[PDB]
């Protein structure tokens, strides 16, 4: 007839034990951006960070997150999160993001076609606008080849565009391949100067470094019960376990891919995981006719 | 500073076989009594490794290409093996990595060096009182800036030279993967002197660091010996001691382990080897049966 | 005997398969992503299965 299950009886969440924050004051509130043809990338590890904050406030222009949704990202565990900088102009804030092929795609910062990650972007006019002009900011116009993935080319020789080749003259059908950005408060808003930050993060079985905003609780055992070890998310019954992990394994997968054991990240301890109890439920009955008792 | 060392004698190189050596846990979960087809980066089995002995006075400091990856394996008496430098181009212009376990302590640091022509740590001899102390450190002239630095925990060793025979052998793999340097290192007491021994170790990841830099080549760095049985100046008045090293390069591969009950590597099948590994892989056992496969 | 073991391991083992998904495990698909995107991939993910 149908099937039996037993059900959860509590939630428990295992969160490391840090207390420190993640610098993003230095990300968005610094005095001065690097040029797109050479980014600054940062890496952020071993602190705790707010997503909520940075994303209902400060009316960022665009915020467009890739293969993770924004309002999860207070519960997810990270590894070795990385935040790229840069200043781009307005409609090539477009060009930057999976596919969508563009110069400043081609030639100054490729994103990889599987992404995970948030796209974060703002209007800097005001700051980064000069009545005469400003020049401080250039860009990439002609490679030779397209860049591959997170990569950068701070290479300044003559391009050459046809034969004759250049060999340090900038010639005819010799250019060179940087160009100075021209930005002052008189201009279109498609023209107006960008601020560009690029949050990309590693989901790995490596201990996870970065970990959301999210409180722990205490352990409990032999009974059904939910479990959010770590960002792993799972319904079962824990018992102490004798398995002999090494120092750097974490976790057991046992013969198939699912997981059996599990360390404690606060309390370095090993635990066995089993499933709650199921099976099917078959009725009994001799026939309406003869009775109604199963 | 720097000086030219004199009065070595070129000889030919010298190659041995890799008799099943060379393989390390894979990932950090863990498994127990499986057999797992993993696909990485592997040292094949009865492989040439390149063997320099520095007993002429073979002061074998030769710059290697890095490749792919490094399997290094050092058969020790006297700690005359201290570190390594790793570096595209090593000239200063592009940043080297340096990892040297001098007296007082290991000490891993990433920063631009102008290294010496003939790097070396010298250990000075003194006759009235029966010591060994280091007293040139050659590997580099300055830094420039120092992005990544690390010193660790001080110890003390012998730092003496001993006459027997080699007593301990010392296996590293480094890797450079996802801008990630990884070294996995192991040790086993063997008696032998010129022979690389053959057995099966797997080796335990020793050290993860996010270095990100870009390396094609590398050098090793030796102790040398100087007391008043050697007379000169610092290019020629010394004597380089006794000891072996192996060196080795690492190719994409696909192996067969084995775990045991305790989650402990014991055997290992490499997959392309010869046509009975193929059948071993296929039918995913040790041992076959009389019969014909495909 | 062995037919059916076999038969078995194979049925067991189809489950770590992406099938063209993200990820092969539905835990992680419900979290990191909202309704509208999840569904597809767990479509997938279905079908295979
Ligand atoms: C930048 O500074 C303002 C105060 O001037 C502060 O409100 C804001 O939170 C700061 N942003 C970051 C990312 O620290
Ligand atoms: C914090 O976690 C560490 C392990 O990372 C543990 O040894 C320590 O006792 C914990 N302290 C608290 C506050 O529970
Ligand atoms: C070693 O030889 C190189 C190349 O001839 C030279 O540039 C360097 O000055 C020499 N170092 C000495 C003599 O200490
Ligand atoms: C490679 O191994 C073979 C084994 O017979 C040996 O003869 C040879 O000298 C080694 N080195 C090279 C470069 O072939
Ligand atoms: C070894 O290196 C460390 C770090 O640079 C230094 O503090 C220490 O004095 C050095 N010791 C010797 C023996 O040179
Ligand atoms: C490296 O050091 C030189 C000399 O002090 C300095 O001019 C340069 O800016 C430094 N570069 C970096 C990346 O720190
Ligand atoms: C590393 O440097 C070498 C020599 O300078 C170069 O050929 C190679 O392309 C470089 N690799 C990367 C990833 O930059
Ligand atoms: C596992 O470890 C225990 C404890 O040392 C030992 O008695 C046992 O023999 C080990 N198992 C194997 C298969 O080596």
């Amino acid at each position: 007839t149908s099937n039996f299950r037993v059900q959860p009886t509590e939630s428990i969440v295992r969160f490391p034990n840090i207390t420190n924050l993640c610098p993003f004051g230095e990300v968005f509130n610094a005095t001065r951006f690097a040029s797109v043809y050479a980014w600054n990338r940062k890496r952020i590890s071993n602190c705790v960070a707010d997503y909520s904050v940075l994303y209902n406030s400060a009316s960022f222009s665009t915020f467009k997150c890739y293969g993770v949704s924004p309002t999860k990202l207070n519960d997810l565990c990270f590894t070795n999160v990385y935040a790229d900088s840069f200043v781009i102009r307005g409609d090539e804030v477009r060009q930057i993001a999976p596919g969508q092929t563009g110069k400043i795609a081609d030639y100054n910062y490729k994103l990889p076609d599987d992404f995970t990650g948030c796209v974060i972007a703002w209007n800097s006019n005001n700051l980064d606008s000069k009545v005469g002009g400003n020049y401080n900011y250039l860009f990439r116009l002609f490679r030779k080849s397209n860049l591959k993935p997170f990569e950068r080319d701070i290479s300044t020789e003559i391009y050459q565009a046809g034969s004759t080749p250049c060999n340090g003259v900038e010639g005819f059908n010799c250019y060179f391949p940087l160009q100075s950005y021209g930005f002052q408060p008189t201009n279109g808003v498609g023209y107006q100067p960008y601020r560009v930050v690029v949050l990309s993060f590693e989901l790995l079985h490596a201990p996870a470094t970065v970990c959301g905003p999210k409180k722990s609780t205490n352990l409990v055992k032999n009974k059904c019960v939910n479990f959010n070890f770590n960002g792993l998310t799972g319904t079962g019954v824990l018992t102490e376990s004798n398995k002999k992990f090494l120092p750097f394994q974490q976790f057991g997968r046992d013969i198939a891919d699912t997981t059996d054991a599990v360390r404690d990240p606060q309390t370095l301890e090993i635990l066995d995981i089993t499933p709650c109890s199921f099976g099917g439920v078959s009725v009994i009955t001799p026939g309406t006719n003869t009775s109604n008792q199963v | 500073q720097c000086v030219n060392l004199t009065t070595r004698t070129q000889l030919p190189p010298a190659y041995t076989n890799s008799f099943t050596r060379g393989v390390y846990y894979p990932d950090k979960v863990f498994r127990s009594s499986v057999l797992h087809s993993t696909q990485d980066l592997f040292l094949p089995f009865f492989s040439n490794v390149t063997w320099f002995h520095a007993i002429t006075k073979r002061f074998d400091n030769p710059v290697l290409p890095f490749n792919d990856g490094v399997y290094f394996a050092s058969t020790e008496k006297s700690n005359i093996i201290r570190g390594w430098i790793f570096g595209t181009t090593l000239d200063s212009k592009t940043q080297s990595l340096l990892i040297v376990n001098n007296a007082t302590n290991v000490v891993i640091k990433v920063c631009e060096f102008q290294f010496c022509n003939d790097p070396f740590l010298g250990v000075y001899y003194h006759k009235n009182n029966k010591s060994w102390m280091e007293s040139e450190f050659r590997v580099y002239s300055s830094a420039n800036n120092c992005t990544f630095e690390y010193v660790s925990q001080p110890f003390l060793m012998d730092l003496e030279g001993k006459q027997g025979n080699f007593k301990n052998l010392r296996e590293f793999v480094f890797k450079n993967i996802d801008g990630y340097f990884k070294i996995y290192s192991k040790h086993t007491p063997i008696n032998l002197v010129r022979d690389l021994p053959q057995g099966f170790s797997a080796l335990e990841p020793l050290v993860d660091l996010p270095i990100g830099i870009n390396i094609t080549r590398f050098q090793t760095l030796l102790a040398l010996h100087r007391s008043y049985l050697t007379p000169g100046d610092s290019s020629s008045g010394w004597t380089a001691g006794a000891a072996a090293y192996y060196v080795g390069y690492l190719q994409p591969r696909t192996f067969l382990l084995k775990y045991n009950e305790n989650g402990t590597i014991t055997d290992a099948v490499d997959c392309a080897l010869d046509p009975l590994s193929e059948t071993k892989c296929t039918l995913k056992s040790f041992t076959v049966e009389k019969g014909i496969y495909q | 005997v062995n037919q059916n073991a076999q038969a078995l391991n194979t049925l067991v083992k189809q489950l770590s398969s992406n099938f063209g998904a993200i990820s092969s495990v539905l835990n992680d698909i419900l979290s990191r992503l909202d309704p509208p995107e999840a569904e597809v991939q767990i479509d997938r993910l279905i079908t295979g299965r």
